């Protein structure tokens, strides 16, 4: 595309596609993550699944962007989330492994899923089993929060459904890792 | 199965991926899906591996395409061939190895420039 | 064409064997070039391969074959950094602006095929078919002949 | 929110005119940076690698910036009389090599834990900074354990990727440190960061 | 659509209409008339919203 005054003047280099196998697997060594290797080629498999495989919605992103983002979070999730011979290892290794899946679910499951859809919060479901087999995702602990916003809900006659309060939730975690956080719905 | 025909190839293979994961579990050539409608462009079928030819491209009544891991070590000696979605090549697929005829040096192979197509006007 | 920016003054000096390298480079020029008329079988698409590129190529054979035979009338064929030159000329100059893999794939073979120490076997292979090998020749005149 | 004393205080009171005590700033910038990066070449160069009781505390002493420069440096210098001069038997340069690709191997997992405890972020990035650049250090190794028949500090399957070399025998402070990748030659701008 | 329906009636028997007996009965609580009427009102009503109920079948209608 330079101009037809420059095509010799530079040097293409071509960039089309990168390499985030490497850059994820490296991304989660900076955090603590001593499986990250392994991890990494689940990690970016979901992501190419999710963009093809789950309903195309418009507020729906699955690039680079989003696969970085992502793992940056699951270190500070692991900075605070406890970890748990012959077979003597291959079994107490095994546990180990699954400690930070968990902590890379834990992430996905706060700031993958609220994006996600009605008709999409299930395929997803199926497509985590499938890249992590290990775990599933789990509830929201803040009974902190929880607390206070079951106080305002009733105060403001508001009913505190169940799914409602989750996504008050879902924000609280969201914003703590996408400083810029966007609100989509009609 | 016609994958050139369909209105997104790349979603389906890459949706067969898991379904045989969901079974017995990178591909390879012949648990595993059939494609019928394809073309080979440059050679030719023949004794079960890719051989000249001074046609342009012949056609493929069909083939398996199995998700294996084991089998893919005799590659530094076979050929690599992509799988466009049309003589276009502005479009890949995926990659496949297939054996070819050691009588004409490998180089040549490669300067040869042997694709697969998968969709084909006629 | 491509020789007449190459001027004699710069392709007859030591060491010999620089004079070799110089018509496979545009030889090699002239292939993966000619081959952009036959697309999407010479290429999957159009790659802007235009002289710029040849002359820094040039500059590149110019280093290498000029860095490990600075001073010598003459030069071994092994002895030169092809891994280097190969590459300098591969994946940075003119295969620097190829997208498709395969494509590279195509055009490395062209490198690996032209700029080796294989290369320089007198009679050297080029257009067999025809019989056409390398002209035995040591100076910008010999090739031009 | 980081900090690096200069090594030159520019006293502005004296008198100097706006671009005076600027132009000086730039000066001294590279001046600091420039000893800096010898000093902790100096420091680095005489502490244990294993013991990263120290090494956790030679990081904490040198700017982010600089402080990965050195384990640049180090890597460089070391693969290279790892690889000897086209004369070493295969298991010469793959024993010499095998163990840098191990000893910066041990050094990731020391600080893989250490970023994965209590410490501030700007503290932290510095960590994060270090692991990014010790993974590739060892995966540009491995790499080369890979090729069977190797040459020496010169194949171009070490010259391929970005070297750095010092030289404080060198008349100079900045022009020091020469990196180099392929055949090109650059030098370290000295531009804090 | 049952949430909003209970969110307007709890409203209702809660925050006055005048804006005057909002004020006094923020001050004295730290039940005018007008307050009065709208609970009587909602009582009334009421059943007409829950599941199934009027509302519903004319809303959805």
């Amino acid at each position: 595309n330079l101009p037809d005054n420059l095509k010799k003047l530079f040097r293409s280099m071509a960039m089309i596609k990168p390499d985030r196998e490497m850059i994820a697997q490296v991304m989660l060594y900076s955090q603590g993550f001593k499986t990250a290797e392994v991890l990494a080629g689940k990690i970016v498999p979901l992501f190419k699944l999710c963009q093809e495989q789950l309903s195309a919605q418009s507020h729906y992103d699955f690039g680079l962007r989003a696969l970085k983002s992502v793992l940056v979070s699951a270190g500070g999730i692991k900075r605070k989330c406890q970890p748990p011979d012959a077979e003597s290892k291959t079994k107490a290794d095994q546990i180990y492994c699954q400690y930070e899946i968990g902590v890379l679910l834990n992430s996905i499951n706060d700031t993958m899923i609220p994006k996600l859809v009605a008709d999409d919060i299930p395929l997803i479901q199926s497509l985590l089993l499938d890249v992590f087999p290990g775990s599933q995702l789990q509830p929201i602990q803040m009974d902190q929060l929880r607390k206070k916003i079951q106080e305002i809900a009733k105060q403001r006659h508001l009913v505190t459904k169940q799914e409602w309060v989750e996504k008050i939730l879902q924000l609280h975690q969201i914003l703590n890792i996408n400083h810029g956080v966007m609100m989509v719905g009609p | 199965v016609w994958l050139g025909g369909l209105l997104n190839p790349e979603a389906y293979i890459t949706a067969t991926r898991q379904s045989a994961s969901q079974l017995n579990g990178r591909l390879h050539a012949s648990a595993s899906f059939n494609v019928k409608g394809m073309a080979l462009e440059g050679a030719v079928w023949n004794n079960d591996q890719l051989t000249p030819t001074d046609i342009l491209s012949t056609p493929i009544s069909i083939a398996t395409l199995t998700w294996k891991d084991p089998i893919f070590n005799n590659s530094s000696s076979k050929l690599s061939v992509p799988v466009y979605l049309n003589e276009t090549r502005s479009e890949l697929l995926f990659s496949i190895d297939l054996p070819y005829d050691q009588s004409t040096s490998k180089q040549n192979w490669y300067q040869r420039s042997v694709s697969i197509s998968s969709w084909k006007s006629d | 064409h491509t020789f007449i920016g190459i001027p004699a003054t710069r392709m007859d000096k030591q060491p010999a064997e620089r004079s070799r390298i110089y018509f496979l480079l545009a030889w090699f020029h002239a292939i993966i070039q000619e081959r952009l008329r036959y697309i999407p079988l010479g290429w999957t698409k159009f790659f802007e391969f235009n002289d710029a590129d040849l002359r820094g190529a040039l500059d590149s054979i110019d280093y290498w074959v000029d860095l490990y035979s600075k001073g010598r009338s003459n030069i071994d064929p092994d002895k030169i950094p092809w891994i280097a030159v190969r590459t300098i000329l591969g994946s940075t100059i003119y295969g620097g602006r190829i997208d498709n893999e395969f494509d590279m794939r195509l055009l490395y073979s062209f490198l690996e095929q032209l700029f080796t120490p294989s290369a320089f076997n007198p009679d050297f292979p080029l257009v067999p078919s025809i019989g056409l090998s390398v002209p035995e020749g040591t100076t910008r005149a010999h090739f031009m002949k | 929110g980081e900090t690096v004393t200069f090594k030159k205080p520019i006293s502005i009171a004296n008198g100097p005119k706006i671009h005076e005590w600027l132009t000086m700033v730039e000066s001294e910038m590279k001046s600091t940076l420039a000893t800096l990066l010898s000093e902790s070449l100096q420091h680095f160069n005489q502490v244990d690698v294993n013991d990263h009781s120290k090494y956790s505390e030679w990081v904490d002493n040198y700017p982010t910036q600089l402080v990965l420069l050195t384990s640049q440096i180090v890597w460089s210098t070391q693969v290279d009389q790892a690889l000897g001069g086209g004369t070493l038997q295969q298991s010469k340069i793959q024993e010499q090599l095998q163990s840098i690709e191990q000893t910066t191997q041990m050094i990731l997992n020391n600080l893989a834990d250490s970023v994965l405890q209590d410490l501030s972020a700007q503290k932290r990035k510095k960590f994060e900074h270090l692991i990014t650049e010790l993974v590739h250090q060892r995966d540009v190794v491995r790499q080369l354990q890979k090729c069977k028949n190797l040459t020496g500090n010169k194949d171009f399957d070490w010259l391929y990727h970005m070297r750095y070399y010092y030289d404080a025998t060198q008349e100079n402070v900045l022009h020091k440190l020469v990196i180099h990748m392929a055949n090109a030659t650059f030098y370290y701008g000295f531009e804090y960061l | 659509t049952q949430m909003i329906f209970q969110n307007y009636l709890d409203t209702l028997s809660n925050e006055p209409f005048d804006p005057q007996e909002k004020e006094q009965q923020k001050r004295n609580e730290n039940i005018p008339a007008g307050l009065k009427v709208q609970k009587e009102c909602a009582a009334i009503i009421s059943q007409y919203f829950e599941p199934g109920g009027l509302v519903h079948k004319v809303l959805e209608d």
